[PDB]
DNA sequence: GCATCCGTGAGTCGAGAAGCACAATTTAACACTTTTGTCAAG
DNA sequence: CTTGACAAAAGTGTTAAATTGTGCTATACTGGGAGCCGTCACGGATGC
């Protein structure tokens, strides 16, 4: 199948690894390969840096360096054995004491720094996870106009998130400037005096300006002394307390000019300074040296309030949402926070245990505990919102896992806190962020992902790539601008045409600040390096996406990620060129690290002889269990004595063919309505797919069982169970547990467990039992583990742990645990979810035998039907596209590689199509046939509707119909052609992870809630339906009087109506009247809880008891 | 004593309780200033109310000085040992009398409950209380059958003699009333605590006879 | 009869005291060891009734046959466990409390 | 006098209702001093209660109404 | 007034 | 639909009524199990089992045929709940 | 307090907002036995006050209650009764239900208006009280204990069970919901066709009213039990008896899509 | 929903509420749905 | 009158860190004593 | 209908380990610590 490749740009430059957003953040943070020496103040090191020393006030805790152990266990025992992946903390420390002047040091071990695998994943208690980056607004000053007050400005400073209040400067309308503090408001000149400035400062200052400067001059605090307005500050901010020199300083220290509680942060810093044209010394607002405190950024900030107020020309609002003023916080930013406020909970110790016992005996050591460093890590990795389960269905499910972009999470916006501003896309998003890719819902626009191109800077600001243009001619010059810097010049658009190196379109299509125009090549600057850079990586996977509603691409590219890797899986036939790349960087499959020969070849190891003579042996991942149950195996793609050049293909991953991306089948479609089974969405299919093994995959499931020990006695998982026959114990081993490659149907055991019985005596109707038969009560009970309803398959694997184990840490009062993986071999059927790259989905409702389908001309079945009446109102012309094209490929055995907007056009695809006619007719001419009767017949017809022109020869119109996609069909049930041609092409169809098999669930009867007695919810609980209020709203007005009284009362809480209506059923007798619902006793309970006295009265009056007499006295 | 179980208002009306008491007992003839005296109390009355109050099931005073002991050791090897300390390692540490049974039962005994309202899931939606069941109420099935059981085994009793059925209706409890001994059931019919228990063995017989010949009282046994 | 309205009003301290089956006097729940619920205890057997049906604390009394009864040793009385569900107690506090929903 | 959906629904004459819609604190406190009684009017009271609806089967115009065949009748009759 | 301990501390300075 | 239900609907002045008539009869049914039907022996309605044809067990279905033949009485206070069942039960015993 | 699984108990709050005003309240005695101070008592009344607060509604007057080493508030008697996770909007105007299920819908052209196509799998657990009596009625089971075990191994269930399983569910209708219920259309109540699969087959006229398309959707499957709630689902909420809309007085079962196209 | 006079009993006041609101997601969110809740 | 504050709402399914002394109180053991329940004898 | 015998099983009783509750330390110590933050809108109500 050779691959024909469209297209006639140009790219310059690769797409970078696509996972290092994930990937570069940590080794930055860690920096566990530097020297100690040459280690920089980023990362944990800056967290270091920051709280030591400790001292506390002529003890001194001071910090050498720190180094990171080898992991205690590998990645493959972790899982296993539900291990965390981490590597040992060590840190440097030295005790000097000022009084003496002796330093005493030691290392002391801090805890466990969770490490990252080579994919950019975390395995926390044995389970993978992705730390999903935050985008948030960048520190800085801001100005941006007074909603209220028309012409007026106000002035806002913003730290790191949790490091520092948020200040605000506003021109009161008297004329005052005011400072609000933590919702506290104040004149601005008490602040500034407390900095030591004076009135002729000011006026020298602000003074070239309006009126604005005379309302910051009050004479009243300018005559108060600096260290005066400090403690009338100080009473402002926070009354009540003493007015002290010795408090008032250290609040108003720790307020603006404390170095480790107020940070703007070098994003902050170095917007500071772009914006207001200054250098700051540090990242705070103001600086306390030799006894007093130095202005860094309020002058400055004030200047530039007034000047925009005046009216300069030079001085501009911001924008908020602007992608300039907003960063991203990857992996490392956000553990490195919470690495920091552990670290700070460990100097409060130090200090308050540095001044209390044997002090003059201390080591490093003693002083130190890092149990509370240990738990801000542990908490974050765990119970954080932006640590996720990773998504692994396919290979493409877990790499865009890791590049989603998330406004909320811990100091984000939250879901009502959001509104229309932050979800809409913004004109800076060009070449930053996907706009098409986003989750469809109550979530929409606040989770994105990131751009094909772009690539996240050291401030958190993204970047992508523009070509310069010099001169007229595109030069080969890749600049990463951001947004910020990408305003100041003339872009031009990717598809310019070029005779060579020159732009030879006279006028060009550019964007200047995103605004489209039209220019001449002498007046542009820079180029797109191609369309790619545009769309993220999963909607660079959908070919023809110019002719796709954007609506309809959003459900495309976002069901991409939800396809089952099959046991047949083919790469598509139309493809944009990303489907190797993909699999490279997704690191499912296996590659060549040099020149080499293959010496071993077997299903479960490679061993590879390279060029420098040494032996690598691959092992290689065989029936491997994903997060979302699917099966994730390596297959070797190589011989014995193959010679493999650097880079080969070694063996394919999951849902992979040769290393192409392959999601899904390639199947013979035929768009036509089929008697009413294509109703609304739905699908139909042939019976021949199920027979060669399409669609087909493997899904493996786990059941975990404990033994305990117990006050009564110990749970033994033994094999003899009381009370079970020799056929429910057939399949179990002499351990009680079931063996291995046995079949299981629901309601089998698969591990047998006894516990001992609860001391109780039985009823006297079965003591009266008991003693008839002679049979004495045992003291255990069956309390084994079943299959569920609705599963089963084939035992693969049993792992059992025992306490003592090495490295098994099993929870106390727990003697050992067992647990079974079930793996089942599904095909497709009735109900299952497919879909295609354009957005077109359904569930298929009917199987039809080969006979039943309509054929070609030539005796050729189609594979699947689809309803024609789905495209015109969802716009997705892609898939007619795409279909016109993989019928030429089809009868051409080729591939093609169409990118997209720039790729095949229907003038290219119509030539295609007339070569594969000549293949498809020629060989009925070769033969000895001419042309069918049936095909004449419905000749006649098309040319009545305008498709064939009059007068040509029946194979001259039938080639023109080919060339229109459409061939003539006919019916498998009647014989007869179908009235009209019908388009037939091939079309790459993806069956998706939801299932009607995990989803039927029905109950009768089965567990109840504690308090409510309500049925449980949920199917693995075996719980009901929800009856909602909108359902009951629906009976009511139905009428249906007593088919709403039993939803209430016998079916859901009625304790003696529901033991009472399932005794009368079984005994073949109709239903009881309903009484009074266990939930409104509860709540009659609670109401009384608060002291109100609520009484059920009578139709005189009197009190009525509903709680049967068992509440009086 | 801020972050152990009470909160800081609670601390400080603990620690009065104590102050008053070192009043009681200050004496001002030993020439030491009160603050050395009255701060003993004031701690040991901040350190047994946590004992105390600091917990939903309550530990005596002795177990709650156990597990602050254990905690500390268990502390100090980690450290040493690089890597946290198994059972043997913290009973040898501790000393005679522990070993690893008895630190696991210690550790079992120093669970706090978990609440039943904490929420899982990005949405406060839902709780842990959602997924408990209720397994102390009888299931509507449980019920049918003890009452077809009694229906059943009442007809059998039909078979039987009017006295052999209420001689075991009574010696086996049918009555609501635990099972009357031979004697006590003889005081009803004034007749020996022997005789009891000879027709009270034939009619058991009986009865066994009609179910083989029936097996209409079998799959009750479970 | 049958239920034909509902009637919601103040409760004084009077009436509060005749709803309630005791006092709680204890913040302790239950045993640490054995599991059972502590004397005066917020789950207290004598206060709220037994955990079982027809079974006393003590475990003297294990019939229907005392129903309606009040174990001397232990105090708690022989009937069914669901009136755990619908019997109150009351605490007496030391001064009299507001009511917030009548304040704020 | 002329008010919205909300105040109209609050200040209807049935505790159970206007508590389970909004301002259950606001209801339940003005309700308790005033010791308010519900006649069980609409079809929300009846719900929270389990009780029949009256409305539909469940109304008094046709929930009383009798059905028998003409045999039994006549027995009835005659049996007079 | 809203919060206890600011005003208990302030209680025991007089 | 059910069969002839505009005609049922007609023979009512409120579809509620209908149906409690409906409900009512299909319980006298059930109590006295069907000796009471108004249903000749060649209209019983019968359901197609492997075994053969056999009565329907369902007893909605008879009570609506029922109604169509017009040979039931349904109103209010026509007699008394107490006489009415005691009638029932000695006329046909169960 | 309940002892979850066999390991660990789990408690309400109340028992902690319980345990706080008792443990004030308590210590409040001690110290009036004692003559303390004015300064302490009032401390102490003042503290007792606020314990009955978050008692009785945690967070109006102040800062919230939390358990020790958290920042979840403590739920008080008020928020139990309120919200929409409330006592009034949660398990009083709405409630869970047995004999109900759910699963996937598909489209069945062969299907009567007031038919719809039931798994058996699915009709084997709804209709199980009802299907224990017909086995035992039958030679298929001694008893409806013994019944009842056949039923639990899949392997133990002959074929004789599908056949007593058509005889039970003759005549019955069995209510069809999709969620959103907007309208009253979005309840509607159809014969049951026990058919091989497990996906629910739908009408294509219904689709329209239930706003239901075959892309992936769901629906709830509840059965009435007793003769009124079996005669009022097959006179008043039948499919086929619903033809006109409530709101506008025109048919709402009418062509769609693909009748529409072949007329 | 039948063409015929309304029989007594039935619980107009929730068909009145259902019909207005289920349309409620076709009105585009002084016009729309806004207007609608405003009135 | 206005402002300024402050409460009340904002769609539905499913699947997700003290120690020790000594006294007061309870549980465990081994003893006896006393009802039970059985067994050769009519 | 019982008769005297056995063999307990159950009940009672004292002891002694074992758990649990309570009181006491004497240099001088004398007002806490975390928040910091993108909503929109009515009612509906004090205040000047
Ligand atoms: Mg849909
Ligand atoms: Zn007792």
């Amino acid at each position: 199948m050779e691959i024909k490749r469209f297209g006639r740009i140009r790219e310059v430059i690769p797409l970078p690894p696509l996972t290092e957003i994930q990937v570069e953040s940590y080794r930055r943070a860690l920096q566990a390969d530097v020297p100690p020496e040459k280690r920089e103040n980023v990362g944990i090191q800056a967290a270091f840096r920051e709280t030591f020393p400790i001292e506390e006030e002529g003890l001194v805790l001071d910090f050498l360096e720190y180094r990171l152990g080898e992991p205690p266990f590998p990645q493959d025992e972790c899982r296993e054995k539900d291990l965390t992946y981490q590597a040992p903390l060590y840190a440097r420390l030295q005790l000097i004491h000022k009084d003496t002047g002796l330093i005493k040091e030691d290392e002391v071990f801090l805890g466990h720094i969770p490490l990252m695998t080579e994919d950019g994943s975390f395995i926390i208690n044995g389970a993978d996870r992705v730390i999903v980056s935050q985008i948030h607004r960048s520190p800085g000053v801001y100005f941006t106009p007074d909603p209220a007050r028309p012409g007026r400005y106000i002035a806002s400073i913003i730290p790191l998130p949790k490091r520092g209040p948020w200040i605000d400067l506003e021109v009161e309308p008297n004329g005052v400037v005011s400072m609000k503090v933590n919702k506290r408001k104040f004149p601005l000149v008490l602040l500034l005096r407390v900095l030591g400035y004076d009135q002729e400062t000011l006026a020298r200052e602000l003074g070239a300006y309006g009126e604005l400067v005379q309302g910051l001059m009050d004479e009243s605090v300018f005559a108060m002394r600096p260290e005066e307005a400090l403690i009338r500050l100080f009473t402002l901010l926070r009354p009540g307390d003493p007015p002290k020199r010795d408090k008032a300083v250290a609040y108003v220290y720790g307020l603006i000019a404390d170095p480790r509680r107020y940070d703007l942060g070098e994003a902050g810093r170095y917007k500071a300074e772009e914006k207001l044209g200054i250098r700051l010394s540090g990242r705070t607002l103001a600086r306390f040296e030799d006894g007093e405190f130095k202005d860094e950024v309020f002058l400055p900030t004030l200047r530039y309030l007034f000047a925009l107020t005046a009216g300069v020309p030079g001085h501009e609002v911001d924008d908020i949402d602007h992608l300039g003023n907003r960063r991203i916080r990857t992996v490392g930013e956000l553990m490195t926070d919470q690495f920091r406020v552990g670290l700070a909970r460990l100097a409060r110790g130090v200090r308050e245990r540095m001044l209390m016992g044997s002090e003059d005996s201390l080591t490093p050591a003693k002083l130190v505990n890092s149990r509370p460093l240990e738990a801000a890590i542990r908490e974050f990795f765990s119970r954080s919102q932006l640590s996720q389960f990773k998504d692994e269905t396919n290979p493409l499910s877990s790499l865009r896992h890791k590049r989603r972009i998330s406004a909320l999470g811990p100091g984000g916006l939250t879901r009502e806190r959001a509104g229309f501003d932050v979800r809409d896309v913004h004109r800076t998003h060009y070449g930053r962020i996907c706009p098409v890719e986003t989750p469809e819902g109550a979530n929409i626009g606040l989770i994105t992902s990131l751009a094909a191109y772009a690539r996240v800077d050291e401030l958190g600001f993204i970047r992508t790539p523009y070509r310069r243009v010099v001169g007229g001619v595109v030069t080969d010059e890749v600049v990463y601008m951001t947004a910020t810097e990408e305003d100041r010049y003339t872009i031009a658009q990717a598809n310019t045409p070029l005779e060579g190196n020159r732009i030879a379109a006279e006028r060009v299509v550019a964007r200047r600040k995103g605004e489209p125009v039209i220019v001449s090549p002498e007046e542009v600057e820079f180029m797109d390096v191609s369309p790619k850079q545009v769309f993220s990586v999963n909607t660079n996977l959908i070919p023809f996406l110019e002719h796709d509603d954007a609506n309809r691409a959003l459900m495309g590219s976002n069901m991409q990620t939800q396809a089952v890797p099959l046991i047949r899986a083919q790469a598509p036939v139309v493809m944009t060129g990303l489907e190797e790349r993909v699999v490279r960087d997704s690191l499912a499959a296996l590659y060549a690290e040099e020149d080499g020969e293959v010496a071993k070849v077997d299903g479960n190891r490679i061993v590879v002889r390279y060029e420098d003579g040494r032996l690598v042996e691959y092992p290689l991942r065989r029936f491997y269990r994903s997060n979302q149950g699917t099966a994730l195996d390596q297959r070797p793609r190589v011989v014995v004595g193959q010679r493999v050049r650097k880079g080969d293909l070694l063996a394919d991953g999951p849902a992979s063919e040769n290393g192409f991306l392959a999601l899904g089948q390639n199947v013979l479609v035929a768009i036509m309505p089929f008697d009413g089974y294509n109703f609304e969405d739905a699908i139909v299919i042939s019976e021949e797919l199920l027979k060669r093994d399409f669609y087909t995959s493997i899904h493996i499931e786990r059941y975990e069982i404990e033994a305990r020990d117990t006050k009564l006695g110990p749970e033994r998982i033994t094999r003899d169970i009381p009370h079970l026959s020799e056929a429910a114990l057939r399949d179990l081993d002499e351990e009680g547990v079931v063996r291995i490659g046995a079949e299981v149907k629901p309601g089998d055991i698969l591990v047998g467990r006894t516990s001992f019985k609860g001391e109780s005596e039985p009823t006297p109707e079965e003591r009266l039992l008991r003693s008839i038969f002679g049979e004495k009560a045992r003291d255990v009970k069956d309390t084994s583990l079943r299959v569920p309803p609705g599963e089963g398959g084939i035992v693969v694997r049993t792992v059992r742990l025992r306490r003592g184990d090495p490295g098994v840490e099993l929870k106390p009062g727990v003697r050992e645990v067992v647990r079974v993986y079930v793996a089942q071999k599904r095909k497709l059927q009735v109900g299952d979810k497919l879909a295609n790259r354009h957005g077109n989905k359904g569930v298929v409702a009917k199987i039809l035998p080969v006979e039943d389908m309509p054929h070609l001309p030539d005796g050729t079945p189609v594979d699947v039907i689809l309803n024609p009446l789905g495209v015109p109102s969802r716009m997705n012309l892609g898939q007619i596209l795409e279909t016109h094209l993989g019928l030429a490929g089809y009868f051409l055995g080729q591939r093609y590689i169409s990118p997209i907007f720039d790729g095949a056009k229907e003038p290219e695809i119509k030539e295609l199509l007339a070569q594969a006619f000549e293949v498809y007719f020629g060989k009925r001419k070769g033969e000895g046939f001419g042309v069918d009767k049936r095909e004449v017949e419905v000749l006649r017809r098309a040319e009545k509707l305008g498709l064939v022109t009059p007068g040509k020869t029946p194979e001259e119109q039938l080639k023109e119909l080919f060339l229109q996609g459409k061939v003539v069909l006919y019916d498998g049930r009647t014989g007869e052609p179908i009235e009209g041609p019908i388009v037939v092409g091939q079309m790459f169809i993806m069956k998706l992870y939801h299932m009607v098999e995990d989803k039927m669930h029905a109950r009768s009867t089965g567990p109840y809630s504690l308090i409510t007695q309500q049925p449980l919810g949920g199917k693995a609980q075996f719980g009901g339906q929800r009856f909602g209020e909108m359902e009951v709203w629906a009976l009511e007005a139905y009428g249906a009087a007593h088919t709403l009284q039993e939803m209430l009362t016998l079916k859901s809480d009625d304790i003696e109506g529901r033991n009472a209506a399932y005794e009368a059923i079984i005994k073949g007798e109709d239903v009881p009247e309903p009484s009074v619902p266990e939930s409104f006793r509860v709540l009659v309970k609670e109401l009384q809880a608060l002291a109100l006295d609520v009484q059920t009265l009578d139709e005189k009056d009197n009190p009525v008891d509903i709680f049967e007499g068992l509440a009086s006295k | 004593y801020t972050g152990r179980g009470l909160s800081f208002l609670d601390l400080i009306q603990e620690g009065n309780q104590g102050l008053i008491r070192a009043v009681e007992k200050f004496e001002y003839k030993r020439r030491f200033k009160f603050s050395t005296y009255a701060t003993w109390w004031i701690r040991q009355a901040i350190n047994r109310a946590i004992a105390d109050q600091a917990r939903t099931i309550r530990i005596p005073v002795h177990m709650v000085e156990t597990i602050n002991k254990l905690s500390r050791t268990a502390r100090q090897l980690q450290q040493e040992l690089g890597r946290e300390p198994t059972y043997e390692e913290i009973a040898e540490a501790m000393g005679p009398g522990w070993d690893a049974k008895r630190v696991e039962e210690t550790l079992k005994i120093a669970q706090e409950p978990v609440s039943l309202e904490t929420p899982i899931g990005d949405e406060k939606d839902s709780f842990y209380g959602d997924f408990i069941p209720d397994e102390h109420l009888p299931s509507p099935v449980d019920a049918a059958t003890q009452s077809l059981l009694s229906e059943e085994l009442e007809k059998a009793l039909s078979k039987l003699s009017e006295r052999e059925a209420m001689v075991l209706k009574l010696r086996k409890g049918l009555i609501d009333g635990r099972e009357h001994t031979l004697e006590e059931v003889g005081a009803f019919f004034g007749v020996t605590r022997e005789r009891i228990r000879q027709i009270e063995n034939k009619a058991l017989r009986k009865l066994k006879y009609h179910e083989s010949r029936t097996r209409k009282l079998r799959d009750f046994l479970d | 009869k049958e239920v034909r309205k509902v009637r919601i009003a103040l409760a004084s301290p009077e009436k509060i005291r005749s709803w309630s089956y005791g006092e709680v006097e204890k913040p302790e729940t239950i045993n640490y060891r054995t599991l059972k619920p502590e004397r005066d205890g917020l789950f207290d057997e004598r206060i709220f009734g037994p955990i079982k049906d027809y079974e006393c604390a003590c475990g003297k009394y294990k019939r229907q046959r005392f129903e309606g009864k009040v174990c001397e040793r232990c105090g708690v009385e022989v009937t069914k466990s669901i009136v755990r569900r619908y019997r109150m107690g009351h605490i007496e506090l030391a001064t009299p409390a507001a009511h917030i929903w009548f304040v704020k | 006098l002329l008010m919205g959906v909300t105040k109209s629904a609050l200040s209807t004459k049935s505790w159970l209702s206007a508590a389970s819609f909004q301002n259950t604190t606001h209801v339940l406190t003005e309700a308790a001093i005033a010791g308010k009684k519900d006649e069980l009017i609409g079809l929300k009271e009846n719900v929270i209660l389990g009780r029949l609806i009256p409305a539909g089967t469940g109304s008094d115009f046709v929930r009383f109404t009798q059905v028998v065949d003409q045999k039994t009748l006549k027995a009835i009759e005659e049996a007079r | 007034t809203s919060d206890p301990v600011r005003q208990y501390l302030h209680e025991i300075g007089q | 639909a059910e069969p002839g239900i505009d005609k049922l609907f007609g023979m009512v002045d409120s579809k509620y009524r209908l149906t409690v008539v409906v409900a009512k009869r299909a319980q006298q049914l059930l109590r006295h199990g069907f000796k009471n039907t108004v249903l000749e022996p060649e209209e019983r309605p019968k359901m197609q089992t492997l075994e053969g044809l056999f009565d329907d067990p369902n007893a909605v279905t008879w009570a609506m045929k029922e109604l169509l033949t017009g040979r039931l009485v349904f109103g209010e206070n026509l007699v008394p709940e107490d006489r009415l069942q005691k009638e029932m039960e000695r006329l046909y015993p169960v | 307090m309940v002892q979850v699984d066999g390991g660990r108990f789990a408690t309400s709050d109340l028992n902690d907002l319980y345990r706080r005003l008792i443990n004030r309240n308590n210590r409040l005695k001690k110290l009036l036995a004692q003559g303390a101070p004015e300064i302490i008592i009032r401390n102490e009344k003042r503290m007792l006050q606020e314990a009955v607060d978050a008692l009785l509604d945690n967070g109006r007057r102040g800062a919230p209650v939390t358990n020790p080493g958290s920042d979840r508030p403590l739920r008080s008697l008020t928020d139990i009764l309120s919200g929409k996770q409330g006592r009034f909007r949660q398990n009083l105007l709405g409630k869970r239900v047995d004999y109900s299920g759910r699963s996937v819908i598909v489209v069945g052209p062969q299907l009567k208006l007031h038919q719809c196509g039931l798994p058996k799998r699915m009709a084997l657990e709804l209709f199980k009280p009802f299907l224990l009596k017909k086995m035992e009625e039958k030679g298929i089971a001694p008893n409806v204990k013994a019944a009842r075990r056949m039923l639990e191994r899949q392997r133990d269930i002959k074929d004789e069970v599908w056949d007593a399983l058509e005889e039970v569910i003759h005549g019955k209708v069995v209510l069809l919901n999709r969620a959103p219920t907007l309208h009253r259309l979005g309840i509607q109540a159809f014969q049951p066709v026990l058919v091989e699969g497990q996906s629910i087959q739908l009408h294509p006229l219904v689709c329209e009213a239930f706003n239901a398309d075959f892309d992936g959707d769901q629906m709830a499957v509840h059965v009435p039990l007793s003769s009124f709630a079996q005669a009022e689902a097959r006179i008043q909420m039948l499919s086929a008896h619903n033809l006109l809309s409530p709101a506008s007085g025109e048919p709402l079962a009418k062509p769609s899509r693909d009748i529409i196209l072949g007329l | 929903s039948m063409a015929r006079p309304v029989s007594i009993g039935e619980a107009v006041g929730i068909v009145a509420a259902q019909s207005i609101g289920e349309p409620g997601t076709q009105l585009t969110m002084t016009q729309g749905l806004p207007r609608v809740i405003e009135l």
